[PDB]
């Protein structure tokens, strides 16, 4: 199993 | 000239810092914000730094750059595709599970490289940069783009000059999304970006630690739009050197891969300190190399990346469900849901791919429709804990009557939600079939159509299950 899977363009919260 | 821009940005900051307007005024507010932004955009010169020529002219250097810093450059090439834009094409047969792409940390653009870049002092002084890693990465990208001799210049000069995120949509392209869920997020995006610009411009014009930044001379709305759209299109979460924490990063070679359904084949190697990607499938020479970005919805794809994915196996819609406090059985249902690890009221997802509802949503619906006796059976007795443990399993229903009730409720709810949309499914299909529209308009209409299609499939699945359990009950 991959210990750190990487998501391409993962969604983050942009509401500061 | 700078003072008029300052007045416009002050007005934009004040309007974008007001509380959320009521339902129905949202759209208006959006348009209002658009207006102001457009004025600001119309008095500026677009991107502050542009590179003469076309993007492909810069792809060799990138490769060369990557090659000279320990990245894999053997086995693929940068190629334009009609249906996907630029991407990786295999020059040699690549077997499935074969390690074919790796990018060391020194090539990446992270929040850590932003803190130790020219942005360092302002980052140490600005609260929003400290709280928002993604905005910090966007400004790192902006600052390095305006630096003539940046280490990441070969990578920046290969980035797109525009995107198909809703920040680039014309107003009538956004109007297609009215009465959807996604449009609200669209609103959010716009508002956020606008506010942030009006904030940071002010900061850039006053704070002393930004005077030696290349942004003090020119910092346009299109600059910030490009930065944030590049980041939300290409940001990734990676562990730090020790692995104890997480940070945001841009991965130069690997982020040119396009998307297809599959599994995540990209992980970080801490020992060799590099991102690594193995082949999603067998790619013969001359075949395009795809990866699987993630289990994101088409709404998220459109809003944060700029494309609608047909046959998205992970597509879903939000649904808001909770137990009413007027229910005389509210306390028992709340206790059962708590024991099952499920909130009493929350947002669930309706999926297109079977099953349309998850185990979480199924257990919630079953508790939502329990009689007082069934709740007692799930709260007291030796068998109670087992029954609540099978609550999310389709194979172990509470009772046929409970299933009939819950599937009836779900069908009715999905049909009502369908009734709340401005257009029907067949209207959208007719428009997509008979009308030629912009790429962005096609994206918006396919998005609203996908929402309603998920709802319709939920309706039909709920009806079929209701009939199945009614028939089992009749025998
Ligand atoms: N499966 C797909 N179908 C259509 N467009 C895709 C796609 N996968 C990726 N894209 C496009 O590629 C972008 C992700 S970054 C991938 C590289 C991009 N093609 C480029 O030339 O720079 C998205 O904004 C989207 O526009």
């Amino acid at each position: 199993t991959l210990k750190y899977p990487i998501e391409a363009g993962i969604v983050t919260n942009w509401d500061d | 000239s700078p003072k008029e821009i300052l007045n416009l940005t002050s007005e934009l900051l004040q309007k974008c810092s007001s509380p959320a307007p009521g339902p129905g005024k949202e759209w208006e507010e959006y348009v209002q914000i658009r207006t102001l932004v457009e004025k600001i955009r119309k008095k500026q010169k677009g991107l502050s730094v542009t590179f003469d020529g076309k993007r492909e002219d810069y792809f060799p250097d990138l490769m060369k750059w990557a090659s000279e810093n320990g990245a894999s450059v053997e086995g693929f090439e940068m190629v334009n595709f009609k249906e996907e834009g630029f991407g990786l094409r295999a020059t040699r047969d690549i077997k499935a599970e074969e390690l074919f792409l790796w990018v060391p940390r020194k090539l990446l653009m992270t929040v850590e490289s932003a803190k130790n870049s020219v942005l360092g002092p302002l980052y140490s002084q600005d609260r929003i940069l400290q709280a928002m890693g993604n905005i910090a990465l966007a400004f790192h990208l902006l600052c390095e783009r305006a630096s003539p001799n940046s280490f990441w210049q070969p990578y920046i000069q290969t980035l797109p000059s525009e995107y198909d995120t809703p920040l680039y949509f014309e107003e009538d392209e956004v109007r297609y999304l009215q009465s959807t869920q996604a449009i609200h997020d669209v609103f959010s995006q716009y508002k956020n970006t606008a506010r942030q610009y009006a904030y940071f411009y002010k900061v850039i014009q006053t704070h002393p630690h930004a005077n030696k930044l290349p942004l003090k001379d020119s910092f346009t709305y299109e600059d910030y739009r490009w930065a944030v759209s590049s980041v939300m299109t290409r940001q990734n979460q990676i562990p730090t050197e020790d692995g104890s924490r997480v940070t945001l990063a841009l991965i130069p070679l690997w982020d040119m891969c396009n998307h297809t359904n599959g599994l995540i084949t990209t992980g970080y190697n801490l020992e060799d300190d590099r991102c690594e990607c193995v082949a999603l499938q067998d790619f013969r020479a001359g075949e395009q190399i795809y990866i699987f970005y993630g289990t994101r919805s088409n709404a998220e794809f459109v809003i944060h990346s700029g494309f609608f994915f047909d046959n998205n196996s992970h597509d879903r819609v939000k649904i808001k469900l909770g137990v009413s406090k007027s229910d005389r059985l509210y306390a028992m249902k709340a206790e059962v849901l708590a024991r099952a690890g499920i909130p009493t009221s929350s947002v669930f997802a309706l999926h297109f791919t079977e099953p349309p509802i998850s185990a979480q949503l199924l257990a919630f619906l079953r508790v939502f429709c329990m009689t007082e006796e069934e709740l007692k059976e799930h709260l007291l007795g030796d068998s109670a804990i087992d029954r609540i443990f099978t609550l999310g399993n389709s194979e172990f229903p509470v009772s046929w009557d409970n299933e009939v009730k819950l599937w009836t409720f779900l069908e009715d709810r999905a049909s009502l939600l369908l009734k709340t949309y401005k257009t029907t499914i067949e209207e959208d299909k007719s428009v997509l079939k008979n009308h030629d529209l912009s790429v962005r308009a096609k994206m918006a209409i396919k998005l609203r159509l996908g929402e309603k299609e998920i709802l319709e499939k939920a309706v039909k699945s709920a009806a079929v299950n209701r009939e199945y359990y009614r028939q089992q009950m009749e025998e």
